């Protein structure tokens, strides 16, 4: 009976993007579905961030007591190549960094979710600012890593040196892929891929083939550009052991509950939801799972969104899979 | 990913040497302008020069070719942008074709990112 | 003090391809060496395989008895794509693959080598031909694979519901490859690379950092088409934990001790000995390493090859890491 | 691999209607004469079709075209083939380039394995 719910707001883009759902909207859809636990996006649906004014902090304060709900994850951005021609000096991206520490402390956020692709040496430096904020940072880990990759057990040497328990990971459930997604493989073959050739991509992916011989394979079969690139998504979902999760339980401070489509039995179709869910309770995890929709950049070509529909059917799936 | 959104209907109207029309920009949160990488413009399939166009955020309206000095001129999530293509003829009345191919550089993915529309609008008066 | 030295007479295919040494001159330099564990290629050095005669079989026997030395692991391979415009069937891969445990049984073998790539599937079929000559079946592990990839976990999958003490693995050292090996970037230069970017992709290596970012980044950079295939072995070449050997040491039956270049300090220049060891050691483990020499490839365009004389300097560094 | 063993010095000689040479394989072991997929022969630059080449691979000669039926002829590891080529007129005295480009379906390998390499040899009488 430890896991908590909650979603993360990126799971309503689609009707924030369309003006349908104003921010306040995402929280109350968020509260009515008993997720009082809140992941946000500043960069996405606070315009005028790094500048939010004092006004604007406190009323979210005010916002969060009117709903019964807690401000849990800030996730935060680093444009490493905003500027053209060169990437940011190490010196630049603290203080991009910083800007995302100041507001998830004034957010009133416990963590913040730190983009895989930072470096151990991004995490280093701005440590102490993390430390000035009691301020977690969980590096988000993402398909085709896992708990495994080099470059997170390159991430796991720098915190195993510094020994701080502000430094961890954010497990996001597309390292739990376990079948290739429908809705991704149903908008291929709507851009004219052959469905024959996505049958055997789709098997293929079960039966754990190496990505590489499957795109030769692919290939070597006729395949168009677009089977083509619906055989290399294959290096960009994977399956991970769960059980890995037990080893590293201190440093997940949070979980991406990533989902692309939830069907009418109230069942995820094709992450391993199933299979990770108790091993998180076998561990004594204690923290939430964000509900974290993207099924609508593959379903918006041909069909409405409903991204708050398909959250109630996440979060009674949740809530089932805790036990409650 | 948003792109039977990147041109906006209803949008199309007349200025001098030109015409200008609503985008949005095919991406999931805020993004500096900088990272507009490539903004490929065509009207009835004729390509629109970069030095030609102009864009519009809020209150800035900036030239094309100086979008690498716009670091921290933000396009926000889902906010239209008002784009002015300067023409080298008056466009009559009806309809017309306008495309718009996107290549965003974002930091965290290898290659540029890509999203593509076009819409028919007609020229409101 | 339980682990034994062997050599894999692949290492010797430079001089053995040019008629410099013979089968048997290859096993007498490796009882020279005390390396008395043998794993061999039947493909590559018993022309007439899989019709190898009693004379040949007895024959090997009488040599084995002559240098002391012992016949562990045979080296299996499979041509699934040797009829063109098909795969061969599971009823014809399972003939392959017990003309190998046949061969295996005859050479006086406790052990083949199954190429990685075979499936969890015909792995399950040719098992009780493989009981019959009490043959255990050793699935390499090799790059970019791991002991937690998805093909080997589904494999583990497989074994563990079979529950049979033969089937198991070979790990093979490229999957403890901690630096880009030196023979492959050298060979790159010569081959037309751009020197700095083959630095910054060495450098990207220790990072850790993506294989698919350091690519589009050389890319990014002008790259030649050189540079390009240099960036993308980051694909093929992986770190991979070392520890996790201590899960499977009861599936480990042999291990590839894979290297390319030992320098003149018997020091091993890119892959992780000085760690791998250590664990084996921790774990009990009582099988043989096998030197895997594979320089000759990268170095032989512009340098004579000395396959005896870098397995010597291989087999010194063993013995020392182990403890004799 | 062994790319630089492919063509075998001293071994270009006149047979009735072209020449012969010999051929290593760029392979580490043995492999089905079935899976030498490609084997692209240069001549003085020129290419020959694949109706003008025969393999000879100890005591068996086969037509190149034909090597699909070969699943079990194996080029042993090393073995030197005796390549044998149709040309449209009879070649002179002194050094001539031979080229080979291999390609080779291997079944672990997702892609034809290729290993190419081209030396100039004389004539031997």
């Amino acid at each position: 009976p430890q896991i908590k719910r909650g979603v993360s707001l990126y799971s309503f883009q689609e009707e924030f993007f369309l003006r349908k759902m104003t921010l306040e909207d995402c929280v109350a859809a968020c509260a009515s579905m008993g997720a009082y636990g809140i992941e946000s996006l500043a960069e996405q649906m606070m315009p005028g961030f790094p500048n939010l004014d004092d006004a604007f902090y406190d009323g979210w304060h005010a916002m969060m007591a009117k709903y019964g709900t807690v401000s849990v994850c800030h996730d935060m951005f680093l444009d490493t190549k905003k500027f053209r021609g060169r990437l940011m000096t190490l010196d630049e991206q603290v203080e991009s960094f910083v800007r995302d520490i100041r507001h998830a402390s004034r957010l009133g956020c416990t963590v913040i979710r730190v983009l895989n692709f930072v470096s151990p040496e991004l995490m280093e430096k701005v440590l102490p600012h993390a430390e000035q904020s009691n301020m977690r940072l969980g590096l988000e880990i993402h398909a085709p890593m896992h708990f495994e990759h080099p470059w997170v057990l390159r991430h796991i040497e720098f915190m195993d040196r510094l020994g701080s328990p502000l430094l961890g990971f954010i497990p996001d459930m597309g390292i739990f892929t376990k079948h290739f997604p429908p809705v991704m493989a149903e908008r291929l073959i709507r851009q004219g891929a052959t469905p024959h050739i996505i049958e055997y991509i789709r098997e293929q992916y079960d039966r754990r083939v190496l990505a590489e011989y499957v795109v030769g394979d692919v290939r070597n079969m006729g395949g168009n550009p677009v089977d083509i690139r619906a055989a290399e998504m294959l290096r960009h979902n994977n399956w991970s052991n769960p059980r890995r999760l037990l080893e590293h339980m201190d440093r997940i401070f949070h979980v991406h509950a990533k989902f692309y489509e939830m069907d009418e039995q109230d069942r995820e179709t094709s992450l391993g939801y199933e299979e990770v869910i108790p091993v998180l309770k076998e561990g004594g995890y204690s923290g939430y799972l964000a509900s974290e929709y993207e099924g609508n950049r593959h379903i918006q070509d041909a069909f409405e969104v409903d991204s708050v529909e398909q959250v109630r059917r996440h979060q009674r799936m949740l809530a089932r899979l805790i036990g409650e | 990913m948003f792109d039977k959104y990147i041109v906006v209907e209803d949008s199309l109207k007349r200025v001098p040497g030109g015409v200008q029309f609503g985008v949005r920009l095919p991406y999931y949160r805020g993004l500096g302008l900088s990272m507009v990488e490539t903004m490929d413009v065509t009207v009835d399939g004729e390509r629109v020069p970069e030095e030609n166009l102009t864009v519009t955020l809020g209150d800035r309206t900036v030239p094309f070719a100086r979008r690498d000095d716009e670091t921290d001129t933000i396009w926000n999530f889902g906010e239209i942008a008002t784009v002015t293509a300067r023409l080298p003829h008056e466009l009559g009345p009806g309809e017309h074709q306008v495309g718009v191919n996107f290549g965003l550089r974002i930091s965290y993915f290898p290659v540029p990112m890509v999203g593509q529309d076009a819409k028919t609008l007609k020229l409101v008066d």
